[PDB]
């Protein structure tokens, strides 16, 4: 026919469609998707977007304490700090009530930053030292603690104060040895009993030793605990020990961070990408992902379904 | 889709159309043809880029946070951490579960409406020239070269021209 | 609902349909008749199950939680152990209502659409042959048996066949 | 024209509507009527709780905490595995007076694991009497103690420094419960262990408690003006307890089995009985069809979210339009 | 939008019609006219005011909670109280986010099916009496006064006694 | 060109608008519509309204030291709040302390909403009471934290105190205490006797011994020397027992604990006649808005805290301008 025509409208279809969820439709195929779940590690840790610090055969404490072969990272920062799980402590035993907290704190921080301060130790023997903590292969002690012990035959009252001047707060990290016997007790410390009280205008910790044997860890049956003590700027610290004082030598500062720590396994690389999980970087396009729960910076939001198809192209209908 | 035009009264898509999401084929005096109509592929891409615009390379950087494994057994402190982390994720899943199952439910949607839109315009255009035959598709009851399409196509079709050759070969 | 058909242009719902949710009733030359459409009841019945299956047995397994009531005033950590749970109902809480809002919408709606599609189907199908009165009604411009009525149902009617016997009836 | 036409036809399109709608709420109407609505929140508990899909565990008058210690009453539970432990508000102590520092967290943990499987070990206690008893924890007819628990005392005119050892070479954590005597004056402290104040110190490789005893009343309670307290020590696979004590040290007889359970404890003083369900709550067992509830925030299994409403009807059907 | 009513085929809206949502313009033979429809400018009203009192004067008494700023460095419970918190509102900015977008993608599709609802139900008063010419107009064939302006307005027009002289003017 | 008699044009349309506003969707970033409306509430009042909630202006004092008893903080006797307020410039001037769970003690507390306090004879027999100190100045002379008794030894001895107080309420107890620090061993002998003292505060379910730690602590106020506050909860049908042999800084009474809708807030705005149910750090808020961007700490009425600042809900249609 001449004096007719047809005019026919339509809408595209694709051959290979992709299946999508909807509200009425479990399944339904439309001509294209794209995927929200980020279900990939690049099997590795990509260090050239934040500044990322391989802890190697170390935890973050016992770099901050000194164990000798955490030396190389003495003073150094990070944004994220990578614990291996095949870490030791290499030292003295000991034990950090309320380790979490500390760790965290120094997480935080980003920054192992140590200075000196000028104690005066009068009437004790200072730079105690032991089998436990080879350094060369001589006996030493944790770099940033002074184990004082007595001088000839007498061990006085220390009471040494120390100002914070600063407009930031110092963080002290001291100790209290417990030995394991009154044989050791009184050869070190000449009194019967230690006690060890440090203080500010506003906080106080006492702790007292604890003579006795505990397991055999590196030639030693007893131990030193690990305490801190923030002190804010005006603020002013004080300690008071007559015996077993496991002394600070400076102070850390703690900034307001952004870091942190985490615990992975896997190996560092240069690559790029701004969110860190321990089973390594993970693309950020997505916005979730199913890797990890642990992640750090700019991530996608964890979630327990792997995958997310998100249609981006209208209901695939073909042909023939 | 809740207009149904796509996988509706229009029967299946076509895969010859590349250039276009939506268009038409026609057959008249000069043979047959096919043409996108670019401004109703350019409404459903937009309103799909605008969903992606608000997903895609938009999270939020989160610094130190929680501890979520333990390799310690500690009871009350580490119950509440794990219980807290927990719950995030139901939440945050019970969520993308949700935002894609009415995206794209809305997607299908829009992109149904698109089709209806353009059907509608067109039948607007062709007034009492042109019948609705089914399928999609209309009968223009007159004789109407490519140019005449073109002019259908463009939005510039005057039914005015065509009128009285098209109520004569309609009816009587 | 957002098409105007159901609570709009169709003016109310038939109590005596009872083997369909959408349907035909029809007057001719063998008298009236009743009639489900099956493919438009489906449709709307199959959405409906799969809003249905999404959320009805989903509960997931939980086990230890922490403690939500207490005998002994505590402080800090209760205090904590409170707000969490406060904070984790709040937000289920909201999630439930706007969830069963957004599906009744538009459950509401997608019945609504399947009134209209069957109505756009039967227009379509009839080409000149009928008018549209109102109401959801055709007065159909030809005889019409229940045959044609049934090819009118079951999507075969074709309407070059009656188009001059009703063009005549038109004008 | 009355009589219809035989040359016209009428086909009008429809829906159904039913006598009896329900209303349901939405974005545009707070109510609207439509033909049908499923219930989507369970506020209806069945009154007992039901011990067919879960393993249930009926404390009766017992804590976990005293089960796990051996209070004589309690001593059913011996040996006893839970998926959920019941306690009934009614229970009561009836041993030695006691304390537990972080008593919640012990029962957390001892509840996770969902076993009181206590396997004893050699502990050779050098000079001291063992097994000691009070008037206060009455086992049968006779003076007694928690089951688990070694009340150690002198030898003669001696308790020595104690200094046990007790490695851990299987692969689980053993979780070791143990405890320290407060006497109520130092004459008794003296008529029990020698030394004029005591001293406990337990320890491993990575960790150690050492608790001092205080002489004083306390309150009277079931024949004591004295106190134990219970602290608990978890040691892991490769590690090894260490116990040292001149004094006051109330033993353990052995280790528990830490296992990472499905397993909790729930206060309730509903009735347990037979029927099937997977979601429990102090209300008793709640069916778990829907997807929301609001009988209880405490909950156990595969179980509806709680909310705080009280009905949510979910829209099975078009809008209700009566004929 | 969905419907392609606002914002489509009706080319824009009257800034002065003032006393309504919707309503006609006309022209006849006594004049032109402007009068609005109360019956749909008042559903698409009650469907905004029903948003608006879910959301207006309703909120949560709350009393004691948690610290949320804080003086110390704690570590630990200091770490869970800001990341309970931090999750809390991440989540309750995505609610609120997500519900504004719902809402208004939804009133901008209700208002143009009050539209296009008020279009489709002129379209069946009028039968085959009348012509979309487009742009939302229609042309009615007979002779049709101010008081048959005013049936079509209140439902009231009866096709019947003007389809002979309908019929005959655009077929003719 | 003129309009046939015999037809008629009928237009159907919608309003629009000048003054259009944007607002976002699902499809469009920004589109205009007729009418919006803000649901998020970015701007205080700067004040706090007392006229709503019993608003306490803590001044000087923080609730903790308005609960000891510190002098200038004497006008807060028997108050009561659902909200307290602390300021930034608040300070103690009485003898130093320390709290430890200081944040828990302040929870507690702050949500009781109250010190009414009650007196009791606690009969302290064979020791000096009312200790005082020029550290904390009542009027022109030595005093102390009126809610707390500081006792010493009386001639030769400080004898082993044991005091007891049933609890015969239907309400808990809270009782507040604490124990003296020496700065030196001669100031130990001199107030106490016993060279180190000791204190067991107990129930029949709780206990608490607390050794003091002598050495030298900063100056501050004369002191060198500190308290340590504890405070222990004894519930209806217990029984409080305090048996110390020195360095006991001694409860006067209980406090009423009262389960209620109360607590505290840190801010440095000042307070006024007005009306809200909301309140801020940054001041009262209205709460005609579901959300708000002032602060995440809020008490009463409140909007919901989130990161937005501004959240346009569309209140018309799509606005389409003629020309
Ligand atoms: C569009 O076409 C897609 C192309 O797939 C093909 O490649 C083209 C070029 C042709 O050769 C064509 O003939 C091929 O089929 C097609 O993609 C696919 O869709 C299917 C589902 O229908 C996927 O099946 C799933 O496969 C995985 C394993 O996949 C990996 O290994 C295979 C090895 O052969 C390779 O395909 C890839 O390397 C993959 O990485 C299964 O584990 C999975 O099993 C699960 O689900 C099934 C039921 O669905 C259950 O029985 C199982 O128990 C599991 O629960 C699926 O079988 C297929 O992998 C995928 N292929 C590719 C290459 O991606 C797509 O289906 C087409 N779209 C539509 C709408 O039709
Ligand atoms: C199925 O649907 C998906 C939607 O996910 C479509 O994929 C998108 O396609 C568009 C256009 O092809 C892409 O847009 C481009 O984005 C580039 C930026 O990189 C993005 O994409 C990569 C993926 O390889 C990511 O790594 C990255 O994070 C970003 O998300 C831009 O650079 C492009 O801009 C210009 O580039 C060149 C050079 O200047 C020009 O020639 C271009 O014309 C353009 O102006 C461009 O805008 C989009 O990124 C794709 N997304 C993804 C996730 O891959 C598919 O198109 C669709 N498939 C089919 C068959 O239709
Ligand atoms: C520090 O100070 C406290 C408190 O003053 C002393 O503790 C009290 O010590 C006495 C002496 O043992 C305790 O007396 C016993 O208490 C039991 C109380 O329970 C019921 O009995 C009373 C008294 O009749 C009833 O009225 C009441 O309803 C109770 O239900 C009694 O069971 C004991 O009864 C009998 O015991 C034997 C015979 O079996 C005989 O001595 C008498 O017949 C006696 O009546 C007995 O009375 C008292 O309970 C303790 N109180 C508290 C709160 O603990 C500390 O001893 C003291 N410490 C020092 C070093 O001084
Ligand atoms: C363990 O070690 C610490 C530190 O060495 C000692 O603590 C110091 O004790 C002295 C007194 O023993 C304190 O000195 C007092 O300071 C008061 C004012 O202090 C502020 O203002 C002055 C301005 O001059 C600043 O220099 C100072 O740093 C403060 O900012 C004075 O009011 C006190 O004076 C008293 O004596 C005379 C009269 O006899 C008069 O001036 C007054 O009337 C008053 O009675 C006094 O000078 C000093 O503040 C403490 N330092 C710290 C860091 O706390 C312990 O004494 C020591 N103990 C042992 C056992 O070894
Ligand atoms: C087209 O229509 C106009 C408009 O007037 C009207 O619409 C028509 C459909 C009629 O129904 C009218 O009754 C209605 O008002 C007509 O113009 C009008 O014509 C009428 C009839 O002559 C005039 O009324 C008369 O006017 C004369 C002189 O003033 C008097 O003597 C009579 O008493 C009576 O009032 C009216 O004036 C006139 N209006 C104008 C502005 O001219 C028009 O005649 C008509 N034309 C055609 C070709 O159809
Ligand atoms: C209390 O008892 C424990 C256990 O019997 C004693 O600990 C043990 O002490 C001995 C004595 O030196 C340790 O000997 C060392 O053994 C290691 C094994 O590898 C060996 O490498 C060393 O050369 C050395 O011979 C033994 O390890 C140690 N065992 C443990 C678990 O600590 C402890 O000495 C007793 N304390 C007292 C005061 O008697
Ligand atoms: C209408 O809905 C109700 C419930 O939403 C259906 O009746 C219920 O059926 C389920 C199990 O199938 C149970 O809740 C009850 O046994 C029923 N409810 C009541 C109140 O007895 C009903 O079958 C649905 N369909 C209809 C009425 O046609
Ligand atoms: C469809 O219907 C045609 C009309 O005739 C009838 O209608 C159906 C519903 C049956 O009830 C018949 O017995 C009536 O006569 C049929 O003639 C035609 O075969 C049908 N075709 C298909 C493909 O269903
Ligand atoms: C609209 O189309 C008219 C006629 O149709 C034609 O369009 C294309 C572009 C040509 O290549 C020929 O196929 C036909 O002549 C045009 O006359 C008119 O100019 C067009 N206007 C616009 C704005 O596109
Ligand atoms: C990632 O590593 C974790 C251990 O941290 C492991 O359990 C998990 O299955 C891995 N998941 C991946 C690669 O998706
Ligand atoms: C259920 O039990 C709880 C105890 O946890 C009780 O407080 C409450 O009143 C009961 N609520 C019910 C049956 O809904
Ligand atoms: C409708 O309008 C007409 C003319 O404007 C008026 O006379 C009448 O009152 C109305 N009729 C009905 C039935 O409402
Ligand atoms: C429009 O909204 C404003 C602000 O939300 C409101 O106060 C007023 O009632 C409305 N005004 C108009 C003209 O619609
Ligand atoms: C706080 O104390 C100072 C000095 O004692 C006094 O001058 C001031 O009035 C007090 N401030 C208030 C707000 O009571
Ligand atoms: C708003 O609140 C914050 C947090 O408390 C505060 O730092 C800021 O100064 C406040 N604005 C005021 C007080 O004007």
């Amino acid at each position: 026919n001449n004096n007719t025509a047809t005019l026919c409208l339509g809408h595209h279809a694709v051959a290979n469609g992709t299946l999508v969820k909807t509200i009425t439709d479990d399944q339904i195929e439309v001509t294209n998707a794209t995927e929200l779940v980020q279900s990939i590690s690049m099997g590795k840790i990509c260090n050239n977007s934040y500044r990322i610090l391989d802890g190697r055969n170390c935890t973050l404490i016992d770099a901050m304490l000194g164990d000798p072969h955490c030396d190389v990272f003495q003073y150094e920062n990070w944004d994220l700090f990578i614990e291996r799980s095949s870490a030791f402590s290499n030292c003295y035993p000991y034990d950090i009530p309320d380790y979490a907290s500390l760790r965290s704190i120094v997480a935080s921080s980003g920054t192992l930053e140590f200075t000196a301060e000028g104690f005066t130790w009068t009437g004790v023997t200072q730079n105690g030292r032991s089998g436990a903590c080879k350094r060369g292969s001589a006996d030493s002690f944790f770099s940033r603690l002074n184990w004082l012990t007595k001088s000839g035959n007498s061990y006085p009252t220390l009471n040494v104060t120390m100002p914070n001047n600063k407009n930031f707060d110092k963080l002290y990290i001291w100790g209290i040895h417990h030995p394991s016997s009154n044989q050791e007790q009184t050869k070190l410390y000449i009194q019967e009993s230690g006690r060890v009280t440090v203080s500010t205008k506003r906080s106080q910790q006492t702790i007292i030793p604890n003579i006795g044997s505990r397991p055999w860890v590196r030639g030693q049956s007893g131990r030193i605990s690990i305490y801190w003590t923030i002190v804010k700027p005006g603020d002013i610290l004080m300690i008071n020990s007559n015996g077993n004082l496991v002394a600070p030598r400076g102070y850390f500062k703690l900034k307001t961070g952004k870091s942190s720590v985490m615990r992975s396994d896997v190996p560092i690389d240069i690559c790029v990408s701004e969110c860190i999980t321990p089973n390594g970087s993970i693309s950020n396009e997505k916005p979730f992902q199913n890797v990890n729960k642990v992640t750090y910076g700019k991530c996608p939001k964890y979630i327990r379904q792997n995958t997310l198809k998100l249609a981006t192209g209208m209901r695939n209908v073909p042909e023939k | 889709g809740i207009f149904g035009a796509i996988a509706g009264f229009i029967e299946n898509g076509w895969e010859g159309m590349v250039d276009g999401w939506y268009g038409f084929r026609y057959q008249n005096s000069e043979g047959t043809g096919q043409a996108a109509d670019l401004k109703s592929t350019q409404t459903a891409i937009d309103q799909i880029n605008e969903k992606l615009n608000r997903v895609i390379e938009r999270t939020n950087e989160k610094f130190h946070q929680i501890e979520k494994e333990f390799s310690e057994v500690e009871g009350r402190i580490q119950d509440l951490e794990k219980y807290v982390e927990d719950t995030k994720i139901d939440l945050w899943s019970y969520n993308a579960e949700l935002l894609v199952a009415l995206e794209n439910q809305h997607t299908i949607d829009l992109t149904d409406a698109e089709m209806n839109k353009l059907f509608e315009k067109t039948r607007r255009q062709l007034r009492e020239n042109a019948e609705d035959m089914g399928g999609g598709c209309f009968k223009i009851y007159h004789k109407c070269d490519n140019a005449c399409i073109g002019s259908i196509r463009n939005g510039t079709y005057d039914h005015y021209i065509y009128r009285d050759e098209a109520l004569n070969n309609r009816f009587q």
